[PDB]
RNA sequence: UAGCGCCGGCCAACUCCGUGCCAGCAGCCGCGGUAAUACGGAGGGCGCGAGCGUUACCCGGAUUCACUGGGCGUAAAGGG
RNA sequence: UGAAACUCAAAGGAAUUGACGGGGGCCCGCACAAGCGGUGGAGCAUGUGGUUUAAUUCGAAGCAACGCGAAGAACCUUACCAGGCCUUGACAUGCUAGGGAACCCGGGUGAAAGCCUGGGGUGCCCCGCGAGGGGAGCCCUAGCACAGGUGCUGCAUGGCCGUCGUCAGCUCGUGCCGUGAGGUGUUGGGUUAAGUCCCGCAACGAGCGCAACCCCCGCCGUUAGUUGCCAGCGGUUCGGCCGGGCACUCUAACGGGACUGCCCGCGAAAGCGGGAGGAAGGAGGGGACGACGUCUGGUCAGCAUGGCCCUUACGGCCUGGGCGACACACGUGCUACAAUGCCCACUACAAAGCGAUGCCACCCGGCAACGGGGAGCUAAUCGCAAAAAGGUGGGCCCAGUUCGGAUUGGGGUCUGCAACCCGACCCCAUGAAGCCGGAAUCGCUAGUAAUCGCGGAUCAGCCAUGCCGCGGUGAAUACG
């Protein structure tokens, strides 16, 4: 998660298969969720602030 | 320990989400960096108005921002310039005609995020902890707010150990959904770190 | 901290919406917090490093008071009315004031001819008498003819030690100075009214002839002079020195130097 | 308004409440005087009432402490029948004197 | 001609520099290992003043030999 | 009978709060017991300890680390190693010493990064006369600030998480008791999942807790009938396929309903054992929910941040390797050791999901994975999608076997710029250990265990037997 791969996840890296996401919040490269673009950590966090629309406390 | 966040456990219900719009798989992300780039560019921007609530809601292609402030004069500015400038600077951000609005939050003492901010403010200018706490505790209590509870996180007074404060008065259940319940954050930065203020305030039931 | 009693010193200034105050030395901001809920604009001079993030976190909720960080002295009071008071039609002063800084701060201001309406204040009891004296009452001399040949004193009541929270010395006591439409008496010869004033209370229990011609080499040499032009204007050094009007002054303002200027 | 289960709470509540402090509804304040049927079974009652300087009386009966009362009847605290004449006449004599 | 003691609590009188369990202070409780009102020096203050402190000794505080004026079940104290 | 010299600033008595006992008593919980399945034996998958290594990047360490961070290591990820290169640098805001402000094409060098570079520049932007000229348009290399760091301390911290533990506790106001610390409330009997209630009692209440409010499932109503449904009606080419209707199922909003509510008996009371009614009866089943605090618990490698350190390298780019090694040991799993079984054909019955670079119906070719055509679908419309165990028919006959399914040889497909290190899925060859596993040990009380399939996140493809959900068939025992 250092800026200079931040910035590098960033451009058309010569190939198609190079080309990973990265969490738009935090750069974290692990766990991001393509639905919304942002790791599990962020997405928990924004979720809980209610800044997440239509997200929720799911209960079954 | 570990209690989870007391908005998200009522996002359903006494609680309203601050993003209220729609979006297709296909185009939802991109909507959620540009709201989280409006959030950020304001929280920058009009910290000094005591900025407490940013609501966004989308119609067809426009923005709607809702910004509730204690000091809605510093907002607006001189003959409605510094709105102005602000709402060109949106504008240029993101090309969707943005829609800006101001409130005045009644009573700003019924605030959590006002009472965290006051608190994380005082506790930079090198204030006694837990006398500010009490204060603050006590201005809440004083206008209504059936309940008022703050914590500071630790490393209090430049010491070597961190250690938690909380003062608190009257009702707080956490444990009742039909609570609404007003919960703020706040991030105190002083030359020996870094702090965390929470408050929370009860307001009736129902 | 003294309670419902800086509502009531407000009371005892009666500001609204329609004036702007000026605070001189506001501290912790005890009574700025009192004023600015019942005036449209406030403005304070602070100089104290250590005091200044209470203040100003006591200040927090409000917007229509400014603080600026320069002595009162050296600072231009007419330029900060000029800005600073822009739509207020009355203009006036409301101060608590350290000991050593009580009569100069009331003189600076009444010499510098600013469009202020009142200055009330907070003073020692002593100095309050003093402001605002009847003829030969003891209390009579230098600081009342000054003021009242500016502004008209009245003082509302005396607050009592037994009040502060560390109980001081000496008693206080709040007075209204008034500012008089134009000189209270017409003498061009300013300067030498108030070295007259301040020499003829020179010594309080002697008389007026020696007051006058021990002050001043040229007094000390043209005795004659004094006593003619005295007699000219209908005084004597004989009464005492201290039971003479404002007016009197003016008289013989007028007269001796108008032997000699 | 309540889910019914609240209701059966509240109701619950309003029995115990209506059950102990009954009578004492009446009481806007501090009473000026006391009636005790049984001055030892009630010790408390009684010791409550000499500390707020309250006159005490009391049916009081064998085992009882005649000092702590002031306006003492010495009889009978059991047989239904000195209770039900004592009170009677009691009650028809403040009825009466109003 | 104006000195002498003191300024942590007893006990009236507070800050800045030097040292860092060292040098030292000390009537008792204790202060001294880097933010010392307790050590050393300054500024300031307090008490007395041709004097002010220290040591020694006696009475007091000591109802701590109790006649005024104490106690003995478990605190020292009922005899095998 | 009975000293003193010397030392110390205490030595003591009663009682209070807590800690601890290997002091005792009471209660609870798959803790034991009664059962059903496993683990430890074997093969393989994966994570650790060790060892080799150029590096085998790090953090995680009893329960509460060990299919953990990692919901996706062939390059990228990548933080490690070996080489090949750059220094205001990928990225930020500026400062101002000549381009001159600007874009595009092209060659040598070549593992690539980078380096050296030549030609059309894109020039105007106002328009001083204008014939170069003032710059807000834009980019190269030269000036200083500075970028930056997965470099180090979780024993400087914030945030968030784990655990005791969803255990039932942790406190306060006023009153009363005690000279005082303090106590009572909160202790005693009974009962409960529970300081949950009842009685007694100098307490009477409240706050955080438990409970309830919230969600799903179980029943019945109004609202509404498409892309869903089909009892009678008319159609039928046999398909709710057609006209038709929203009765029924269903879909999703608002509601009702269960509260010891009503009778018998016991009990002082809370309640207790039965009985109606009811879809459901004593908390109906499940979830979300985690008190004061404990563990110097975990994370400076999600992020933020105090402090220290490097700034021609501990920063930055590229190529190749490694994280996948291998005499061994430990953990969590998968597949079996067979006849209640195995293989082969025919035939049924679900729920919840996902999809416009995608899902792929249908056709053809290939034995096969797949390839080529190709509709339909932003989807209660189309598709993935055959559900599997099951039922019927046939074979197999106790044999390391038509059980197993490792390992090896060859051929073929797709993803990808590239499958050697190290992808998956195929087709033909061989057929490994393994005949129910020692001491010990783990889960589970009902739609549960056991067993059987399906979907999803990550993702070009996948080393997933993992994780999070969905349903199908459905035991036993709980004396204590
Ligand atoms: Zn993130």
């Amino acid at each position: 998660a250092r800026k200079a791969l931040i910035e590098k996840a960033k451009r058309t890296p010569k190939f198609k298969v190079r080309a990973y996401t990265r969490c738009v919040r935090c750069g974290r490269a692990r766990s991001v969720y393509r639905f919304f673009g942002l790791c599990r950590i962020c997405l928990r966090e924004l979720a809980h602030k209610g800044q997440l629309p239509g997200v929720r406390k799911a209960s079954w | 320990g570990n209690k989870i966040h007391p908005i998200g456990f009522r996002l359903g219900i006494t609680r309203d989400w601050e993003s209220r719009w729609y979006a297709g798989k296909k185009q939802y992300r991109h909507l959620l960096l540009e709201d989280q780039r409006i959030r950020g560019l304001l929280e920058k921007e009009l910290y000094s108005a005591g900025l407490a609530r940013v609501d966004i809601e989308r119609a067809a292609d426009n923005v709607a921002v809702t910004v509730h402030v204690a000091k809605p004069g510093v907002v607006i500015g001189r003959g409605g310039e510094r709105i102005r400038v602000l709402r060109e600077e949106l504008a240029k951000l993101t090309g969707k005609n943005v829609a800006l609005n101001v409130q005045e939050v009644q009573n700003p003492n019924l605030s959590a995020p006002l009472v965290a901010q006051r608190v994380a403010e005082q506790i930079e200018r090198r204030f006694a902890v837990r006398r500010a706490i009490k204060q603050a505790v006590q201005r809440v209590m004083e206008s209504g707010a059936k309940g008022a509870k703050v914590i500071v996180s630790g490393r209090i007074g430049g010491a070597e150990q961190a250690r938690t404060e909380w003062a608190a008065q009257g009702r707080v259940p956490l444990h009742t959904l039909r609570a609404n319940i007003d919960y703020g954050f706040a991030l105190a930065r002083t030359t020996y770190g870094v702090l965390g203020v929470k408050a929370y305030i009860f307001l009736g039931e129902v | 901290i003294d309670t419902n009693i800086l509502n009531r010193i407000v009371d005892h200034a009666e500001v609204t919406e329609k004036t702007g105050v000026i605070e001189i030395g506001p501290g912790i901001g005890a009574l700025t917090e009192q004023l600015a809920k019942r005036a449209k604009k406030v403005v304070a001079f602070e100089i104290d490093q250590r005091l200044l993030p209470i203040l100003k976190d006591t200040l927090s909720p409000y917007e229509n008071v400014t603080v600026i960080h320069q002595d009162v002295l050296k600072a231009d009071v007419k330029s900060v009315i000029e800005e600073q008071f822009q739509d207020c039609d009355e203009i006036m002063v409301v101060a608590n004031l350290p000991y050593y800084v009580t009569t100069p701060i009331i003189m600076k201001l009444l010499e510098e001819h600013l469009p202020l309406k009142g200055i009330v204040v907070m003073l020692q009891k002593e100095v309050a008498e003093r402001m605002a004296a009847d003829p030969s009452s003891k209390e009579y001399g230098s600081l009342s003819i000054a003021v009242q040949f500016y502004t008209e004193a009245k003082t509302v009541m005396i607050v009592p030690k037994t009040v502060f929270v560390p109980q001081p010395n000496v008693d206080s006591a709040v007075i209204r100075l008034i500012l008089r439409d134009g000189p209270a008496v017409d003498v061009e010869n300013e300067s030498f009214f108030f070295q007259l004033i301040k020499a003829s209370f020179a010594q309080r229990r002697k008389t007026l002839l020696n007051n006058l011609v021990n002050n001043l080499p040229e007094g000390k040499a043209q005795k004659s002079t004094i006593e003619q032009v005295l007699e000219e204007t209908n005084i004597d050094g004989k009464r005492r020195g201290e039971s003479l009007s404002i007016e009197e002054f003016a008289a013989l303002s007028n007269g001796l130097y108008k032997a000699l200027f | 308004e309540r889910p019914k289960k609240e209701q059966v709470r509240l109701k619950h509540e309003l029995e115990r409440l209506q059950k102990y402090l009954s009578g004492f509804r009446l009481l806007k304040r501090l009473p000026d005087a006391i009636f005790v049927v049984d001055p030892t079974k009630e010790a408390i009652a009684v010791r409550e009432a000499r500390k707020l300087f309250i006159p005490v009386i009391a049916l009081a009966d064998t085992d009882s402490d005649p000092d702590l009362v002031d306006y003492i009847i010495p009889g009978n605290d059991d047989a239904i029948r000195s209770i039900q004449l004592i009170l009677s006449r009691a009650v028809d004599l403040i009825i009466q004197a109003r």
